[PDB]
RNA sequence: CGUUAGUUGCCAGCGGUUCGGCCGGGCACUCUAACGGGACUGCCCGCGAAAGCGGGAGGAAGGAGGGGACGACGUCUGGUCAGCAUGGCCCUUACGGCCUGGGCGACACACGUGCUACAAUGCCCACUACAAAGCGAUGCCACCCGGCAACGGGGAGCUAAUCGCAAAAAGGUGGGCCCAGUUCGGAUUGGGGUCUGCAACCCGACCCCAUGAAGCCGGAAUCGCUAGUAAUCGCGGAUCAGCCAUGCCGCGG
């Protein structure tokens, strides 16, 4: 029991907040709730599109939600069809009359949560985990990414004994807060039980 | 000592006011 | 906790003293910070995730 | 101190006598971090010793400390089962603290009501060869020369 | 000097000397010394019998005191004891009354520790 | 040391019940789960079953006990 | 004409205004001894003058706020020595060995979780 | 009298929002008092690190609200010309009181 | 230490004064909070092959300056399915669902952690001086009146470097106590009462009267701390209508 969260470590420098706005004593409570309804609802609909981060900004009653997706085409739909359905569904939950933006993510293999999702997807389909891990490390390592690390939690391959897997490559120095280590977590649910997937990507120096 | 509630120091210990420790 | 114990959300408590905090995310009964509406656990989880604006790592 | 020598702290010279031995003694009197209380006790006790006796409280303070300094003490060393009382010399630094501590401890076993009254009288007795602090010193010097049979265990 | 039902404090300050009376604490002594117009710092042995009799006149019948107080309180217990009151039951079994915890540290009320085996 | 400071509280359940019982004469045992309430002078002479959480215990209400609350005579704990 | 130094000790500041004069010292509109004098170490603030024998040369007007009175006395000890160097920078070679111009950076150690007061650990039994 | 109270959790957001306001008013108004910073309201939250004790392992966080003041003296139009809606920053919050 | 910045700051400087930074006024200073500078064994002596060690000057600061955040491959089948998520297995007029009441506070005992003390370097009373960090929109409540008081009425200010919690306590000067189960010690208990709350019997805190216990430095054993440290003193906060907080997390003397 050690190794505190890397993103929670880096929120000050080399990482920003997924929500950037201001509130008061009588405001912050519900505004934070609205942010969690938003990220909650997107992950339901937008999992197939491959979203990575949901960024919610507010100036005054305006909501600047930005979704970073690997395939922005699944988001927009044909001729702007699905960016109509679920974007009006967004202003129905919260009456803030909120507008929506989309952003492309180059190299989905370079976004840690996306790499985690990809591994968990394969685990739900029961592939070889050590290969799926080492394969996942190559997809990250073969494009920039001076470091990479992948962890898979217990019940590996549906084993009765819980295990822990491995195979980082390069350099993943979590102890230093300098070089913008990305982090993501996936959850693979299966018949034998639950599996966690931790993804570490290392890129840049200062 | 601090335990006697009708002494001035026992009043400040609990953080209360009364005849033995007025306000002003 | 239990789904029936989130009856605080529908409160109409019939007495104003029966209202309690009830962390919204996990349904925590016991320890709920009033400013975030989140329990100490949810608060710690959401803070690491960076979904709480302005919340840093206290160090001094 | 397993690594270093554990260098000695350098106390501030006294505000009145400019003497460090006085400031260290005032500290031994201080309890619960009330140094302003301790100094007033020690300095009022200088009035008692300078009036009831017509000498310098500076010289008697030093003269009292010198008489309580033990030249030898005993320490325990594990040898073949149960340990022994082993006499050995006292470090000049240790003679500093021991005499001061004994002087303050002996003065509080005194009968006198007020603190400064006990201090001045104890210092007066200690300077004259009597008093409770000198008894502890003499009793320690009795432990040495008694177990002197173990003088081969010096270490 | 006898003030209340037989009560003889001596040689100390009067205000403190009255605390030796049963129905008198520091509060009622400072009040008697006040309304009687008597210096509280004066020694008991230096008290004028004229200031003594005035103290007696006030204190004797202003509040119920040693004899009557002991009975009144003792009659105040039998009262809540003769009724089936819970507070009286806590007095019967010699246990705390104000609603403390009895699992530990009841020693004052409970007749200090009488140990059993384990 | 006991203080309600004004409007000495008695639950409305038994209050409207006992005063109407006085109009028709002294009645028999009564059901009471409200030990929150105090005792008022017009209760003297009745018999009230107060709940322990388990059982209903008949309590004869007298003059000396007017100042107290129901449940003071209906204890909860069971020891020895 | 006039000379100044700041000085600081343990969350306390003391503005030292040294002017040539009779030697009388003013603190917060009060005499030096009406603020102190019940405080034995008070005289240690004026030691920078006695090292250079500046007792009777200068008056003083001092404004003190922050911390407790003891840290103020040291805060005054530095402000007197800081101004005294601005008057004559040759006074540095005399003032330096005594260390009256050295700031004391010892500050209250922050209280730490798991302990009671920043070092003191809760006692345990093991049985 | 025109007061402008700047508030936000990011100290770089305020200064980026404050300097853009002064560079618009200084081309028109008199000498502006300046970016006078107000102290920070620090709310601290100490939470036990894990659930289900190990009480003595807690870690704490701090949310800091920085504040700023502007005080444009005698602005008329060319100050308010550039002051309608030109600002980029988001995490900032502004108030106005006359 | 400087730069930027001045409605906390100031007869440093004059002007005015109801002598209160109060006004006039100014940013120098204290300060506040953003960016920078600063320390590198760089300089000298000595040792050494080197890394480095010893000492010295200059310096606010030196050999990691002080304190944090940070805890590696793994270990203990460690802890928690009762925060959450969850495989499998059971329950379904019921293990589920509502309510009132009671319990989680029980007491012949034991251990743990703490609080308060056994006192004269102390206690009580009056008087008076010096902190830092936080909290507050029906919440903080100056101030006035009532009341011994808890508190109530009235009511000013404060979206708060501007108003309020607020008094810091030890300390200082003055006075009382004179070694005595007491002017130490505040347990227990009778009685009277404020406040929150639908509601204080189980089972609240607070005030006032009276009661005034054990305890006169603790057996074997055992704990913390190496410098603003231990010891001691008070202050604030989180949760919370209230509060059993002596706990916890911070703050400075
Ligand atoms: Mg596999
Ligand atoms: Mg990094
Ligand atoms: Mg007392
Ligand atoms: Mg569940
Ligand atoms: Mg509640
Ligand atoms: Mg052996
Ligand atoms: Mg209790
Ligand atoms: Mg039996
Ligand atoms: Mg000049
Ligand atoms: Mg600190
Ligand atoms: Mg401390
Ligand atoms: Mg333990
Ligand atoms: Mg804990
Ligand atoms: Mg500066
Ligand atoms: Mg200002
Ligand atoms: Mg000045
Ligand atoms: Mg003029
Ligand atoms: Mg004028
Ligand atoms: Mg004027
Ligand atoms: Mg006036
Ligand atoms: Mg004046
Ligand atoms: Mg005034
Ligand atoms: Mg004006
Ligand atoms: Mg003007
Ligand atoms: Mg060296
Ligand atoms: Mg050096
Ligand atoms: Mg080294
Ligand atoms: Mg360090
Ligand atoms: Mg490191
Ligand atoms: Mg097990
Ligand atoms: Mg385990
Ligand atoms: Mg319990
Ligand atoms: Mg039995
Ligand atoms: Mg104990
Ligand atoms: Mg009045
Ligand atoms: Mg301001
Ligand atoms: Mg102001
Ligand atoms: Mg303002
Ligand atoms: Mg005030
Ligand atoms: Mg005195
Ligand atoms: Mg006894
Ligand atoms: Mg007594
Ligand atoms: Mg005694
Ligand atoms: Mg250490
Ligand atoms: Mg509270
Ligand atoms: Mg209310
Ligand atoms: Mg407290
Ligand atoms: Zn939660």
């Amino acid at each position: 029991g050690n190794k505190i969260h890397p993103i929670g470590f880096r929120l000050g420098i080399t990482r920003d907040w997924e929500s950037r706005w201001y509130a008061g004593k009588k405001q912050y409570r519900h505004l934070l709730l609205e942010d969690q309804r938003i990220r909650g609802l997107l992950e339901k609909e937008l999992y197939s599109a491959g979203l990575a981060r949901v960024d919610i900004e507010r100036a005054a009653d305006n909501v600047a939600v930005t979704v970073h997706v690997a395939k922005p085409g699944v988001v927009i739909g044909r001729g702007g069809e699905r960016i109509r359905v679920l974007r009006e569904e967004l202003a129905k939950l919260t009456g803030k009359n909120v507008a929506l933006n989309v952003q492309e993510v180059q190299n989905p293999n370079l976004s840690a949560p996306l790499v985690a999702q990809r591994v968990a997807e394969q685990i739900e389909r029961r592939f070889a985990v050590r290969r799926a891990i080492k394969q996942a490390v190559q997809r990250v390592m073969e494009s920039g990414a001076k470091g990479a690390k992948v962890i898979v939690s217990g019940r590996i391959g549906g084993a009765e004994q819980a295990r822990t897997e491995w195979a980082a490559q390069g350099r993943v120095p979590l102890h230093t807060l300098r070089a913008n280590i990305d982090y993501g977590f996936a959850l693979a649910r299966t018949t034998y039980g639950v599996l966690g997937v931790k993804a570490y990507i290392f890129l840049g120096e200062v | 000592g601090k335990g006697d509630r009708r002494t001035r120091r026992g009043k400040i210990w609990r953080g209360t006011y009364g005849k033995y420790r007025p306000r002003k | 906790a239990r789904k029936a114990l989130i009856e605080k959300a529908k409160r109409t408590p019939k007495f104003k003293v029966r209202a309690y905090t009830r962390c919204v995310r996990c349904g925590r009964a016991r320890s709920v910070y009033r400013f975030f509406g989140l329990c100490r656990i949810c608060l710690r989880e959401l803070a690491h995730k960076g979904q709480l604006p302005g919340v840093r790592k206290a160090s001094w | 101190a397993r690594r270093r020598r554990a260098e000695v702290r350098q106390l501030q010279p006294d505000l009145v006598y400019g003497d460090v031995l006085v400031t260290a003694f005032i500290n031994k009197i201080m309890r619960d971090g009330k140094k302003n209380l301790a100094a007033r006790i020690f300095y009022d006790a200088c009035k008692i010793i300078q009036e009831k006796t017509g000498q310098e409280p500076l010289k008697v303070f030093k003269q009292a400390v010198e008489n309580v300094k033990p030249r030898m003490e005993v320490r325990s060393r594990r040898v073949g089962g149960a340990n022994y009382q082993v006499p050995m010399e006292v470090s000049p630094r240790r003679q500093q603290s021991l005499a001061l501590r004994w002087l303050v401890q002996a003065a509080n076993q005194r009968p006198e009501r007020r603190a400064a009254v006990r201090i001045a009288h104890e210092l007066m007795d200690a300077a004259e060869g009597k008093g409770g602090a000198v008894k502890k010193k003499e009793d320690v010097e009795r432990m040495a020369e008694a177990n002197r049979a173990y003088a081969h265990y010096r270490w | 000097a006898r003030i209340a039902g037989v009560e003889i404090p001596r040689n100390k300050r009067v205000d403190v000397a009255l605390t030796y009376i049963y129905g008198i604490g520091k509060a009622r002594a400072k009040e008697a010394l006040e309304k009687t117009g008597i210096n509280p710092a004066t020694r008991v042995k230096d008290l004028t019998e004229a200031e003594v009799v005035r103290l007696r006149e006030y204190v004797e019948n202003t509040w119920k005191l040693e004899g009557e107080l002991r009975a009144e309180v003792a009659a105040n217990i039998k009262r809540l004891m003769d009724i089936g009151c819970y507070r009286g039951l806590r007095h019967r079994r010699g246990l705390p009354v104000r609603g403390q915890r009895t699992r530990t540290n009841a020693r004052t009320r409970k007749g200090p520790r009488k140990t059993v085996a384990g | 040391p006991r203080s309600l400071k004004k409007g000495v509280f008695v639950d409305d359940h038994l209050l409207e019940k006992v005063l109407e019982l006085n109009a028709k004469g002294e009645k028999r045992l009564i059901k009471t789960w409200s030990r929150r309430s105090t005792i008022v002078p017009e209760m003297v002479g009745h018999t009230i079953a107060v709940y322990n959480g388990k059982q209903h215990v008949p309590v004869y209400i007298t003059e000396n006990m007017v100042g107290h609350k129901l449940g003071e005579f209906a204890p909860t704990r069971t020891y020895r | 004409e006039q000379y100044y130094g700041t000085g600081r000790r343990k969350e306390a500041v003391a503005r030292v205004f040294l002017r040539p004069g009779n030697g009388k010292v003013t603190v917060n509109g009060q005499d030096f001894n009406e603020y102190f004098q019940g405080l034995v170490r008070a005289v240690a603030a004026l030691e920078p003058l006695r090292a250079v024998d500046a007792l009777g040369h200068f008056d003083a007007y001092i404004t003190v706020r922050g911390g407790g009175k003891s840290g103020q006395i040291d805060a005054i000890k530095l402000g007197i020595a800081r101004a005294l160097v601005q008057y004559n920078p040759d006074y540095r070679a005399k003032l330096k060995p005594l260390g009256f111009l050295t700031r004391d950076a010892r500050v209250v150690e922050r209280k730490k979780y798991g302990k009671h007061k920043a070092r003191r650990a809760p006692q345990y039994s093991k049985r | 009298k025109i007061r402008i109270k700047l508030r936000g959790f990011d100290h770089k957001t305020l200064d980026a929002s404050a300097q853009k306001i002064v560079e618009a008013a200084r081309r028109s108004g008199a000498q502006v008092s300046g970016p006078i910073p107000l102290p920070t309201r620090v709310r601290r939250f100490t939470v036990i690190r894990g659930p289900f004790k190990h009480k003595d392992s807690r870690e704490h966080f701090e949310l800091r609200t920085h504040n700023r003041l502007v005080d444009i003296i005698n602005p008329n139009r060319k100050t308010i010309e550039q002051l309608m809606t030109l600002d980029l920053p988001t995490g900032v919050e502004i108030e106005i009181k006359t």
